[PDB]
RNA sequence: AGGGGGACGGUUACCACGGAGUGAUUCAUGACUGGGGUGAAGUCGUAACAAGGUAGCCGUAGGGGAACCUGCGGCUGGAU
RNA sequence: AGAGUACGGUAGAGGGUGGUGGAAUUUCCUGGAAGGAACACCAGUGGCGAAGGCGACCACCUGGACUGAUACUGACACUGAGGUGCGAAAGCGUGGGGAGCAAACAGGAUUAGAUACCCUGGUAGUCCACGCCG
RNA sequence: GAUGUCGGCUCAUCACAUCCUGGGGCUGAAGCCGGUCCCAAGGGUAUGGCUGUUCGCCAUUUAAAGUGGUACGCGAGCUGG
RNA sequence: GGCAUGCUUGAGGUUCUAACUCUGGUCCGUAAUCCGGAUCGAGGACAGUGUAUGGUGGGCAGUUUGACUGGGGCGGUCUCC
RNA sequence: CCUUGUCGGGUAAGUUCCGACCUGCACGAAUGGCGUAACGAUGGCGGCGCUGUCUCCACCCGAGACUCAGUGAAAUUGAAAUCGCUGUGAAGAUGCAGUGUAUCCGCGGCUAGACGGAAAGACCCCGUGAACCUUUACUGUAGCUUUGCACUGGACUUUG
RNA sequence: GAAAGACCAAGGGUUCCUGCGCAACGUUAAUCGACGCAGGGUUAGUCGGUUCCUAAGGCGAGGCUGAAAAGCGUAGUCGAUGGGAAACAGGUUAAUAUUCCUGUACUUCUGGUUACUGCGAUGGAGGGACGGAGAAGGCUAGGCCAGCUUGGCGUUGGUUGUCCAAGUUUAAGGUGGUAGGCUGAAAUCUUAGGUAAAUCCGGGGUUUCAAGGCCGAGAGCUGAUGACGAGUCGUCUAGAUGACGAAGUGGUUGAUGCCAUGCUUCCAAGAAAAGCUUCUAAGCUUCAGGUAACCAGGAACCGUACCCCAAACCGACACAGGUGGUCGGGUAGAGAAUACCAAGGCGCUUGAGAGAACUCGGGUGAAGGAACUAGGCAAAAUGGCACCGUAACUUCGGGAGAAGGUGCGCCGGCUAGGGUGAAGGAUUUACUCCGUAAGCUCUGGCUGGUCGAAGAUACCAGGCCGCUGCGACUGUUUAUUAAAAACACAGCACUCUGCAAACACGAAAGUGGACGUAUAGGGUGUGACGCCUGCCCGGUGCCGGAAGGUUAAUUGAUG
């Protein structure tokens, strides 16, 4: 965390997060692949998510969310920057060549770690089935179907706390604040994700948004009646509607979950 | 002050060419209307 | 004849007064304001002095027409 | 002789880091699971530090005095404007936490009225790291 | 099946119910100045500060800073506040 | 009053697997992140879809929104004595 | 709004401006309130310098204008032998009436008229015209949602 | 003269060149033409394409989906604006030339023959293979300065010279391994991986060595005693051609070119695939296949003329417009600005007079100096470099080039260095160090003198200051009357969303969100920052709640 001096009117509010033990260039080439941008656009060519476009060219890193090698110890080579996410990634070298990327946990640099059916818990970074993880311990990178890979708690500094256990399932409080029953056959990694000071950085200037591939938001009271329901009016009007999307869905409080096929898996909502 | 027609023989043939017209059903009947009118070119 | 040497010249430094630009620092004044003092005291009031009718007081944040209340650490200049 | 040191020996909430605790209370739920905070007794007109200050248990890196003497120094002294650090808590920083209470308030009962003491509720805060206020 | 605003600028032209200059009557006109009413249209008849202004209010003039008509004269003359 | 309970039709609950579902693993078609098939796992008679139905619904749509009138609007008026 | 409120400053004089006052027709705290360095082809004021902006224009230099040679358009146009005045008149006349002027025809200029030319008025009214937007107009409807019955089973129980 | 010059892509289509022509076309005339008529003209293993490879994206056997048409898509196979062998100089014409000719190269393929001989995949590895910025340093191209080659000796004073003018050229390729740059290295022992295998790669363990190795711009040769380089001598018709033809060296300064796809640094974290290098599989008779060598032959097809800061393209036009990229000399200069010029190109296809008003684009202006006007609109002014000096306020960066001032040409006198270089000496006897010296070049400091009204003398080149409103800022907007206070924005908050996510496009499959996962994504509002953001939950929305009343299809008691 550094705070830039105001030598120009754009650096006045740039709070920058710089890690000096991140690796200095040349990511691990046999484990990257090509990734082109969508612009938020369908296979019908239609903008289906707005405010997406531009940015920097990026390569996709084949980060392992499954952590399948069991019993084979992996040493950590280096922690790298990943353009595709807000977390860091750690290059692991298994005991038989076999480089892979995982999501880096907090406190890793050249440490040892092994995902298995019964690995050491003290080391944060060991992937493990949710049956034999001790209750009360903070985990991240939780699978949600066995074999599917990690899906939950994998942003920067994200974690979930394993709170209870019964039957074939296991209950864990999520970072969202909601209690979620998850199957105990599926894996999780002990610890907490690495780049937890990511919420401190300030972008500073409008260009810093534009090179993350994010594109400006016209707010709907600035549009015409044909463009948005927040219509027009003379002067600054205030959306005489109730506040609503550009497609007419109400936005300030209205619930939009309608899944029903996974409601029993959610033991308590965001409270 | 550039104008609306900026010529390109590659873009002309991939939008209006013969393979393009006969690739799709709606353009495959452009070529039959334009042949029923008796035109000299039918792909321009 | 002239020379030496003077005198008025020529212009070179020095400088008072004057000029210009931009600042300092002081003095008077200034619509309008904010407290202070002395009065006379009309007024909501009872805030302190008894265990002053909710014990006072001090620092400080915080909050409220007012003479005023809670908290955190503080003191009896606190008494049965 | 004043002042200092070489030698142990205890006494001591010195102070800080990390943990390990317990009951309540609180919050859940079918007696367990969960985490915050101050640690009844030992508590003392007791210790300790220049001062401010400071108590469960545990190690770990560290202070100054006392005293028992034995050694040596040879006034090296005290005080000290300026100068320089260091100073309770509410704070407001710059990041987190989260129980009870509670600054901020809403009403409840009360009075000419509560804006009060009483009654039902809760964020800032105390906690942590660096830093500022002094 | 179009007669395109207000004001300024430029250029005017006519009226007289006269602002100045010229001739007079009456006066509660001593004189200096005036008041009021006749006669008289020859020539003259501001400049600026404010405001988009017409006006107006002000500063300083002048012998005097007149009142009206002319598509509230004038945009195939200008400007465009 | 009713007794035990067989034979059974209505609303619960959690459960069972075999419908269904899986944008999970693994095989095979296959030299394929499609797709089927096989199997393992998960959910499970739920979800989801068809059909019938209540509710919401300017997201979208077809429209309506009178006449009189000393121009139009505002107001008044509109039939009968 | 009243309104150029009132007072102070700036000017010789200031409806603007600055600073105030509070009598806020009709400010107000994320349709954010009040400040704010830097920034601005931003709005309003004031000063220095500078000047043809102006008093008030003078001269000059090039390109048109004018003339000669060659080429050669346009809008418009019922027809024209196409004056002023004062009346009249579908109510502002080259054309009527009365009357004054006035030989015939170009060229250069200037634009007062020809209610000059250009666009079947844009304002306004009209039309049981249109379009597009709005909603708490009417009638619907996509989407979302509720239940019945299908796909859809057994097995005990709480239960009638 | 950073083009009004030379080129390339695109686009056009014969506009190119020559002979004959002038009706029409050409804003006039035309003998001329981008016009008419007829002939001619475009030569490639190396330049561009095809062929090889892929990106976005398109199509898409089967397949999934949909009234139909069709949608989506896997295997696949299309699609360059990217990646993949390789040539340069001088000749030559009316018009083509890296294509023809000459000379010297290079690259790849095929058939041979000879020798010893593990070959082989579309599969595994390696490689190709890459961002932004910023700097040194090494070079070269280019430029500038002499001898004598060569010609000159001046219409007007001087000019046999310390004078004048022109020329002083030469490539790819070989060879060298030159600065510099990256990096340890092989010998062996084995191995849960690179979906089978592997001698390759990856992982783990052992042996010694200071130098391996991989890349890499620059000279001299001789490529090259070659080619190029005024004109004579005579022939033929002032004018072509055959023969001959001279110097060709050195020191300076150098790039925006090359080393360099190098180094340093920063986050926004920076194409794929093939050719290539290598490994084995299924296979082979272990002939075929492989690897060198020698010999012999081959490299198809298509484009090539001309125009491109345009009269040949886009603009109805021989139209002040537009149009991607490349090169870039001299003096002044920071410069690719600008002025004047070189190479090169051009006089813009109506002219001639005349010298009114008025109109346009300028020049100077007495005395005033914003009195103009809606408004300093416009014009005038300021303008460079070095040094001095510089306020409020500030978010400590700024404001600031604030404001204001001084110096400035040319000629000498004196003086401080810096870079290059070598008369010869150290040795690694050479693509090297030390340092002679001069020469050449760059930047000072102090002192005079001198001329004009004036020395950043032209072109070029900020006007400044004081109160204020609004928006924080860079940015964006009504192509064609509005550039703003509007929009965007960083920051802020609210709300939804547990992943087959909310959401969006789709009768649907599917896709986007996202190969992301609550520090994330969508939506709404505010709009840096500082101080803050009061009261109201009735209405309407949303969130939660008992469980009562009313309520739909369905059911079908009873009459």
């Amino acid at each position: 965390i550094v705070k830039c001096k105001p030598t120009s009117a754009g650096r006045r509010f740039v709070v920058k997060v710089v890690n000096q033990e991140l690796h200095k260039g040349a990511p691990y080439a046999p484990l990257l692949e090509k990734k082109s941008k969508s612009g938020g656009r369908n296979n019908n060519g239609r903008i289906t998510t707005r405010h997406i476009g531009g940015g920097h060219k990026q390569h996709y890193r084949l980060v392992d969310f499954r952590r399948n090698k069991d019993g084979i110890p992996a040493i950590v080579e280096r922690v790298e920057y990943d353009p595709n996410r807000t977390a860091h990634i750690a290059l692991l070298k298994y005991a038989d060549g076999e480089r892979r990327y995982i999501i880096a946990p907090k406190g890793v640099a050249a440490g040892d770690q092994l995902i298995s059916g019964i690995g050491a818990p003290i080391k944060a970074g060991n992937s493990m089935p949710l049956r034999n993880i001790p209750v009360g311990s903070t985990v991240h990178g939780i699978e949600l179907k066995p074999g599917k890979g990690a899906q939950i708690a994998r942003s920067a500094g994200a974690s979930a706390q394993l709170v209870a256990r019964e039957g074939a399932y296991v209950t864990l409080r999520l970072r969202s604040g909601e209690m979620r029953k998850v199957l105990a056959e599926c894996r999780a990694t002990l610890g907490e994700v690495s780049n937890s000071e990511h919420s401190l950085r300030s972008l500073g200037k409008a260009g810093a948004t534009r090179w993350r591939g994010v594109r400006p938001t016209v707010r709907g009271v600035a549009m015409n009646p044909v463009d948005h329901p927040h219509g027009g009016g003379e002067g600054r009007t205030s959306a005489g509607r109730h506040p609503v999307s550009p497609w007419g869905l109400q936005t300030k409080g209205k619930k939009t979950r309608s899944n029903k096929r996974t409601d029993n898996m959610i033991v308590r909502r965001r409270k | 002050m550039k104008r609306t027609f900026q010529p390109s023989t590659l873009k002309r043939a991939r939008v209006h060419g013969f393979r393009a017209r006969m690739a799709t059903k709606n353009g495959r009947q452009v070529l039959s209307r334009r042949r029923a009118k008796g035109r000299k070119r039918l792909t321009v």
